[PDB]
């Protein structure tokens, strides 16, 4: 297992945005034309495995331990009525205090804040990505296409992310062939050798929200320089087209910096390699 | 779909 392993992604501009927003509200419009310099991607989702090593390097106690709490999903056992605060859960104890992660060491790191996220990155000798080149990324060499293999969600009708199917949130067929998260090198690479940058966990970036984008070309932009949220990116295994209809490239989310989640995580990048 | 804290 190489779980901490990088990509070079290739210098290039790209569309980011949409100027069909499937989710107004997020702002996912305008379409602009942002250039990025070449840099390096983890081609993973950071894996529980990956990140025991930072706490048994560190001692690093996440804001979850800290805090008592964190968010768990009901079906798996607020914003939601789906959304509990559990005593307990944490990133060793993704459901609450007796569950587990023993039998799930390779599947992406959970109930992690973007300070927690941060501290990980840069004890790696790496960073979060920003929103700019955590989208080229997703879009894996492909212009304006939803996901980043394309537009169909099934090519060839075979699964290529791991999302939900059923009817949200009473019943998670499992079709996809994981009810909650999956090992982080499940599923196909996308064109630049990136795995689960769609659905799975949701992943941290290091800019700040605003829902307001010029249509300027920008290079290597890092967003705006204040806000209360940062942005996430690229939908979970929870995510449906009926409700959270996320798992597009040109999506985009939001959580105060010490939120955590049961399906939020994420992956570093890296101007060189470490 | 994820709440903040
Ligand atoms: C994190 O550290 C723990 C504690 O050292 C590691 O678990 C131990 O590893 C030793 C050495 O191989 C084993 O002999 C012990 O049986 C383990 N003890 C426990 C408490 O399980 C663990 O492997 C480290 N994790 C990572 C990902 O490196
Ligand atoms: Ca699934
Ligand atoms: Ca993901
Ligand atoms: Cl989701």
């Amino acid at each position: 297992l190489a779980h901490s392993k990088m990509v070079p992604i290739p210098a290039g501009v790209f569309t980011m945005g949409t100027d069909d927003p499937q989710i107004k509200q997020d702002g996912e419009a305008p379409a602009r034309r942002v250039t990025i310099d070449a840099f390096y991607m983890d081609a993973y989702e950071v894996s529980n495995t990956e990140f025991e090593k930072f706490v048994n390097s560190t001692g690093y106690l996440t804001e979850a331990e800290k805090f008592g709490d964190s968010f768990v999903f009901e079906g798996m056992l607020a914003a939601a009525p789906w959304w509990l605060p559990v005593k307990g859960a944490n990133w060793r104890h993704p459901e609450g205090p007796d569950s587990t992660i023993l039998h799930r060491p390779d599947h992406p790191v959970l109930h992690v804040s973007w300070n927690d996220a941060v501290a990980y990155c840069t004890w790696a000798g790496k960073r979060l990505p920003t929103e700019a080149e955590w989208e080229y990324s997703c879009r894996g060499g492909l212009h304006n296409r939803l996901f980043p293999w394309g537009n169909k969600l099934q090519p060839k009708g075979q699964h290529y992310a791991n999302i939900w199917q059923g009817e949200f949130p009473v019943t998670n067929t499992g079709e996809d062939g994981f009810q909650g998260t999956a090992p982080v090198d499940a599923f196909p690479p996308n064109g630049y050798g990136l795995y689960n940058i769609v659905g799975n966990a949701w992943e941290w970036t290091s800019d700040w929200w605003t829902v307001h984008h010029s249509v300027e070309e920008t290079l290597n932009p890092k967003g705006p320089p204040s806000g209360k949220d940062r942005v996430k990116k690229g939908g979970s295994y929870m995510s449906h087209r009926s409700y959270c209809y996320r798992y597009r490239c040109a999506a985009r989310s939001q959580n105060t910096p010490d939120s955590s989640a049961s399906n939020l995580g994420f992956r570093c990048a890296a101007d060189r390699l470490p | 779909c994820t709440p903040s804290r």
